[PDB]
């Protein structure tokens, strides 16, 4: 068990107590029943995977000066053409939704035959980090948080632009220049009678 | 208009019946002194033909080409235009009364027909039950309908008597 | 009858025959403003019949001194 | 024995215990409308809905319209609120309603056919994995799990006075809608407009001295 | 269009099917003195393909083929 | 007596609907009819009846004869 | 059994387990005979593959700029000449008619008189991929689900042309641009109160 997320709550007695990231967490009973426990595993580390990929890229977009997350596709819709590190991409839309769908199709439909097989290693592990068992536990439990923590930044992204309509850089710029002036708090939509 | 029709607020025939409406009483009218009983009932035809004919034009009743309203059955028509007043409403008024006289009058023969006598209660009526009856009528649109879903709205073929065929 | 008697006819209850005149606008007659199938210039069927009968049809349906779909009311 | 009218005759199929079981039986049912114990089922069913629907459209209506006249918001008359909500949206509300037809009545088509088979959207397969959390109670109207975060169901000897309480507010924010659209008519104001005026001269603004409801007089 | 063609192909197409296609359908669907069918028309067509059968089938072809050339002849008409 | 065409008793066996709502269908009515003068009287009647108010709706809507329109009494 | 086509509703007894494409769905009861339902998988299963022929031929003569599929036969109305994929098709109405007749007869009755078999294979099978007969069970689920989304997309063609006027691509780049403000709600035909 990962801990407890609830100091004083007993942990529910359907979560097995080796599966990584457990900290007893299911306050509606959603994972009670073994078969959607077993789909809602697969579906939280896929999430988290992507999550991860995304809030990446999200950040070293804007790092490296090429626009925050939110902007990226306006090409498509304002009649430009798309870049990657700066260098033209001959690519049109139209083009990249197809290649899109048939690599993932492709792709998404091995994962999908598999049946829920979220750790596969062998190709996918070149390295041979998980190779052994034993190890593997902590790097599991290591893999969920920093993923779980990844989604929950993806929502902070979403929702802080929305509020603001900035980049996650420059929000985190403004919030240090003047911390008690630029938060949730003082953007006007987050708390309603101020 | 819908069907050729125009409104009544718009129709010269309409507006040229009320003056002749009006005229035949105003000629009556002349024979009698201001205050007696005569003339005051005749004054009070014309202010209740005034308003009558105010009415029907602010309603919006569509007049023909004899200044006479129309109305409009079809509920399309009717709730496209602003006549539903004319039938469609009407039609649920009446279907909601007459479903309550028949409910009520069956659920009376219904009860009386657990009785020693059957037929003594349908010419000397049981008014106390009658009564009961006739309050508890106001929800028969639902009663119906809980019936027709329990099957025991109507008989079954076995129980009813028929000629040989 | 009541309505007459008593010098109000305003007062009577006349049900325009809206559905037979709807079938009627829909072979051409265009009295009634319905303007649909034969009564609408814009129609499929107005326009594929435009040069076989609709011509002497629809002339001999939209004059009402004969008795072809006669104007009817309440 | 708790009635509407104390010393009547409490209806004989109000008195029965599954009767006594439901939350707010004061014997009250002068037409006999839920006579019929299926027919009973289904208005119970519709009075949880009708109740809860009131208190969020109620809510909906009177909280607003309180911070308004306080300043806090500025929100218009409910029944000017759809007109100016759809000038500054992104959709015609014939658009934004056949939305709303085919959201709602597909989860108004999960609970009916929930009302007539109990527990039986825990269908295996038919939903992605959440069937589990969509069996309900035991008690229909209350479906809890997802729809229950707090957990406050579970404690049992709470629960009686818990659904007593939904109802008692439920039938109260009823009326309250139509007292708002029976007064908006008769005096053409807002409702707290309406409370205004009452309390500013109660004898003599009221529903006796408004000139619709009272014609005889 | 040329009436020859016309009528002969629309013959000759309906005459096929009635021998080589609708035969056997038309066979198991199928399946005093003056209502007997005394005289048996006797036929030596391997499929049974009798001259009663060519009237129906020709006779068809006919009224099929005269349809095409009528409906066409409508075309380029001065007063219809 | 050709070999070709329908007899009208097996179309009449044929058009039972499946689900029984017609119950045996038309099965009998060859004979029914074919035996019964009064069945096929009845029928020629009935036929007969609406046709002639046919004739009578339609000549007088669509004249078939010169100069019969103006001759009202006619 | 496919699935259920709702969800906690029990599979009417006369559409049996075996049967491709069974959700239980029949609430008419049309299937209730045998007899009729034999008739019926047949039917199904010929509209299904017509109708995925005519949807493909529909979207492909819009996608690839040949007008849409209710203005292809506009030719043999106003005097013009047969095209395909650009090239000129010598024949003129009345000769389409008498091939399409005369081909389609003997196709077809070739079909009829086979006594309502719906997986010949053999010929109509060159590559053999339900030759097995084992794993044809999920073959022909997915021919099933396919020719029945092909019949539902077709009557939207037919419904969204008589609504709109527009091609089946053209109707889904208005939808595209604004799709709150173009959909079957805002024709004001669909809805008449709308
Ligand atoms: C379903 C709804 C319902 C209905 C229609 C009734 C109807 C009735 N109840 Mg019943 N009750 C109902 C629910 C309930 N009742 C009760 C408990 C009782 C009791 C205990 C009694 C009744 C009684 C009565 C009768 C009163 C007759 C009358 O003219 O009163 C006239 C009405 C009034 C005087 C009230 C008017 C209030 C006014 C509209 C609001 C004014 C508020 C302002 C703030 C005042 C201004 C300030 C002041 C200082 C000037 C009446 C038939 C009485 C009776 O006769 O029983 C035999 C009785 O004793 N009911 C409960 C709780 C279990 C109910 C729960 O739902
Ligand atoms: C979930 C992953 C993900 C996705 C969907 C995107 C998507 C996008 N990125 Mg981002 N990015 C990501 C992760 C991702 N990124 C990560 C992890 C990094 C850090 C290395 C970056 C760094 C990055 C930069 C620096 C830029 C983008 C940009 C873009 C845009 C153009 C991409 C392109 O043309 O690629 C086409 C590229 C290739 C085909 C080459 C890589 C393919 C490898 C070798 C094989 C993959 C299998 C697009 C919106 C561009 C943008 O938004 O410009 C305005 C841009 O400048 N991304
Ligand atoms: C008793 C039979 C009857 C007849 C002969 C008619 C005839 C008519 N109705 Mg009415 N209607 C009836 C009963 C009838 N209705 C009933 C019982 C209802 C309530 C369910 C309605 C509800 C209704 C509506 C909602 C509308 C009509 C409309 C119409 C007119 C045009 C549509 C049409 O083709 O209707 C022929 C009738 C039938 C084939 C029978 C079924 C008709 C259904 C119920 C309505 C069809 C509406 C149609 C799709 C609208 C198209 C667009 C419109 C702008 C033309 C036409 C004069 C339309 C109209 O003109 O409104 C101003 C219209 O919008 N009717
Ligand atoms: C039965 C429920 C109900 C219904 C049908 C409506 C309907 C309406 N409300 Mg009301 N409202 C309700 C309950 C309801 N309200 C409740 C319970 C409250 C709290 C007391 C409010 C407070 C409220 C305010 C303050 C305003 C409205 C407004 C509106 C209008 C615009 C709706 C909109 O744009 O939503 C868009 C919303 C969504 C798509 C989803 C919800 C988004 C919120 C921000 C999330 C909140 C999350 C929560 C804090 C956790 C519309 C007439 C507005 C109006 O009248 O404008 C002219 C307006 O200003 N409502
Ligand atoms: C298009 C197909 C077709 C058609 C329309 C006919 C038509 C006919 N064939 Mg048949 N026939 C066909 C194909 C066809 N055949 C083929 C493919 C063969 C095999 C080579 C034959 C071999 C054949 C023979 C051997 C005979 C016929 C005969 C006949 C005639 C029989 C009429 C009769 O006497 O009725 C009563 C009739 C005109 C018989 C006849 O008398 O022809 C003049 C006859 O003797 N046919
Ligand atoms: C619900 C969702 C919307 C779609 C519903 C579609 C329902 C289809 C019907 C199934 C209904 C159904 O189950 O039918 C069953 C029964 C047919 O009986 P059968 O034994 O032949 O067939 C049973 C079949 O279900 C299986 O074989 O038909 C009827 O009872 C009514 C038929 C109506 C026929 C309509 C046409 C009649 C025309 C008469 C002449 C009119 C002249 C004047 C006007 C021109
Ligand atoms: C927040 C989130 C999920 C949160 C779930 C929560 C809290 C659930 C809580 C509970 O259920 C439990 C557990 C147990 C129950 O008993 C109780 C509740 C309370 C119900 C998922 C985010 C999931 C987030 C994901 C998957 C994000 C993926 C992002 C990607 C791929 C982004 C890609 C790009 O950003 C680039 C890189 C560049 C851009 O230009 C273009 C785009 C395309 C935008
Ligand atoms: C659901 C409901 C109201 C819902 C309101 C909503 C969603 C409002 C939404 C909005 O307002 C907002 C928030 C903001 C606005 O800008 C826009 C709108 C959209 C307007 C009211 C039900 C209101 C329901 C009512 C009033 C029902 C009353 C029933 C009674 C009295 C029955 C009595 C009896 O049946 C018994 C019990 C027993 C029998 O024996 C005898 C009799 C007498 C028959
Ligand atoms: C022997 C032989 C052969 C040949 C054959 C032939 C060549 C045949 C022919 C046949 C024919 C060639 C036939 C025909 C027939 C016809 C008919 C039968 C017709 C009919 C008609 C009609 C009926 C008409 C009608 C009408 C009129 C009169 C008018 C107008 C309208 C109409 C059109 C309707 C072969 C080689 C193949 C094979 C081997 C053997
Ligand atoms: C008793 C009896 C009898 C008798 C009977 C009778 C006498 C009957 C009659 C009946 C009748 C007398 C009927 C009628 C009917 C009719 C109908 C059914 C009609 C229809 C129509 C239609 C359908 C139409 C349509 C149309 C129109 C409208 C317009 C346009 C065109 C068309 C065509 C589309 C008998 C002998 C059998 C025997 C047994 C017993
Ligand atoms: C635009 C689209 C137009 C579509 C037009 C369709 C026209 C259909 C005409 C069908 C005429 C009858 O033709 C069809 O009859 C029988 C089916 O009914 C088939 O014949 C079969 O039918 C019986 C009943 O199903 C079977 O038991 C037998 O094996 C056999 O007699 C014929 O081989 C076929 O040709
Ligand atoms: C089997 C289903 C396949 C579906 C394939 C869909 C392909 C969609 C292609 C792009 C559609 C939008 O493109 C459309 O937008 C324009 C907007 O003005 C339209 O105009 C054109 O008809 C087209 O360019």
């Amino acid at each position: 068990k990962a801990g407890n997320w609830l100091p004083g709550s007993d942990a529910p007695a359907w979560l097995p107590d080796d599966l990584p990231g457990n900290y007893g967490f299911d306050p509606l009973s959603l994972g009670k029943e073994p078969a959607s426990l077993k789909r809602f595993t697969e579906s939280e580390v896929i999430h988290g995977r992507w999550a991860m990929l995304g809030v990446a890229g999200s950040l070293a977009v804007e790092l490296l000066g090429y626009g925050n997350w939110y902007d990226a596709p306006l090409w498509a819709v304002n009649g430009g053409k798309a870049t990657w590190f700066g260098i033209e991409v001959p690519f049109d839309l139209n083009a990249l939704l197809a290649f899109e769908f048939v690599a993932m199709a492709a792709a998404e439909g091995q994962r999908g035959d598999a049946g829920g097989v979220v750790y596969p290693g062998g190709a996918f592990d070149p390295l041979g980090f998980a190779k052994d068992s034993s190890k593997s536990g902590e790097l599991k439990l290591k893999e969920i948080k920093n993923g779980r923590l990844a989604m929950v930044a993806f929502l902070g992204f979403v929702a802080q632009h929305a509020a603001t309509g900035k980049g996650p850089i420059a929000a985190l710029g403004e919030h240090l220049a003047n911390p008690w002036g630029a938060n949730f708090a003082t953007n006007g939509i987050s708390v309603p009678f101020f | 208009d819908i069907a050729g029709l125009t409104p009544c607020s718009e129709s010269k025939a309409y507006a040229k019946l009320e003056k002749k409406e009006l005229k035949t009483l105003e000629k009556r009218l002349k024979q009698y002194e201001a205050d007696s009983a005569p003339a005051v009932a005749l004054k009070a035809t014309m202010e209740r033909t005034k308003a009558r004919f105010a009415n029907y034009a602010k309603a919006g009743l569509l007049c023909g080409n004899d200044g006479l309203p129309h109305l409009i059955a079809d509920p399309g028509l009717a709730l496209k235009y602003g006549h539903a007043g004319e039938v469609f409403i009407p039609t649920f008024g009446f279907l909601y009364v007459a479903g309550y006289i028949g409910y009520v009058g069956r659920q009376y023969l219904i009860a009386v027909k657990g009785e020693a006598k059957p037929t003594d209660k349908e010419i000397i009526i049981d008014v106390p039950l009658a009564t009961k009856l006739a309050w508890q009528g106001a929800g028969w649109p639902l009663a119906a309908v809980q019936e027709l879903q329990r099957g025991t709205l109507l008989e079954k073929e076995e129980n009813i008597t028929v000629s040989p065929r | 009858d009541v309505m007459q008697a008593f010098g109000t006819p305003e007062k009577q209850i006349l049900i325009e025959p809206v559905f037979a005149q709807w079938i009627q606008a829909a072979h051409g007659k265009a009295l009634y403003g319905f303007d649909f199938l034969l009564s609408s210039k814009t129609s499929a069927a107005f326009a594929n019949g435009q040069s076989l009968w609709l011509p002497g049809w629809l002339d001999a349906i939209n004059n009402n001194q004969n008795s072809l779909f006669l104007t009817i009311g309440p | 024995r708790q009635s509407w009218l104390p010393g009547s005759q409490i209806p004989a199929h109000l008195d029965t215990p599954a009767a006594q079981a439901l939350a707010g039986n004061f014997g009250f049912d002068p037409l006999g409308l839920g006579k019929d114990p299926v027919a009973l089922r289904w208005y119970q069913q519709a009075e949880l809905i009708h109740c809860r629907t009131a208190m969020a459209g109620v809510a909906g209506i009177l909280i607003p319209g309180l911070l308004t006249k306080a300043g806090a918001l500025n929100v218009p008359e409910w029944y000017d609120a759809g007109k100016v909500a759809i000038e500054n949206s992104f959709a015609p509300w014939g658009s934004l309603l056949a939305v709303q037809l085919f959201l709602c009545g597909f989860v108004e088509a999960k609970r009916w056919q929930d009302i007539r088979k109990p527990g039986s959207q825990g269908e295996p397969g038919s939903f992605l994995g959440f069937e589990a959390s969509l069996k309900g109670t035991s008690e229909l109207g209350y479906p809890g799990g997802p729809f229950d975060p707090l957990g406050l169901s579970k404690e049992a000897d709470k629960w009686a006075d818990w659904k007593l309480k939904e109802v008692k507010n439920g039938r109260l924010a009823m009326l309250a809608f139509l007292g708002f659209v029976a007064q908006k008519y008769a005096t053409g104001a807002g409702p707290v407009d309406n409370l205004a005026a009452h309390l500013k001269d109660p004898w003599h603004v009221n529903y006796a001295t408004n000139g619709v409801s009272l014609p005889f007089l | 269009l040329d009436p020859q063609i016309v009528i002969s192909g629309s013959t000759a197409a309906f005459l096929a099917i009635g021998r080589f296609v609708f035969l056997g359908y038309q066979r198991r669907e199928a399946n005093d003195d003056l209502q007997k069918n005394s005289t048996i028309f006797a036929t030596n067509d391997p499929a049974g393909f009798n001259i009663i059968d060519v009237a129906g089938w020709g006779a068809l072809g006919h009224a099929v083929g005269f349809a095409v050339l009528a409906i066409n002849s409508l075309q380029g008409a001065n007063l219809s | 007596n050709f070999g070709i065409g329908h007899r009208m008793q097996a179309i009449l066996e044929a058009h039972t609907p499946p689900s029984g709502s017609l119950g045996a269908g038309h099965k009998g009515l060859f004979d029914t009819v074919n035996n019964s003068l009064h069945f096929q009287l009845g029928l020629a009647l009935a036929s007969v009846g609406t046709i002639t108010s046919l004739v009578a709706q339609h000549m007088y809507s669509l004249p078939p004869y010169a100069f019969q329109a103006i001759d009202f009494t006619t």
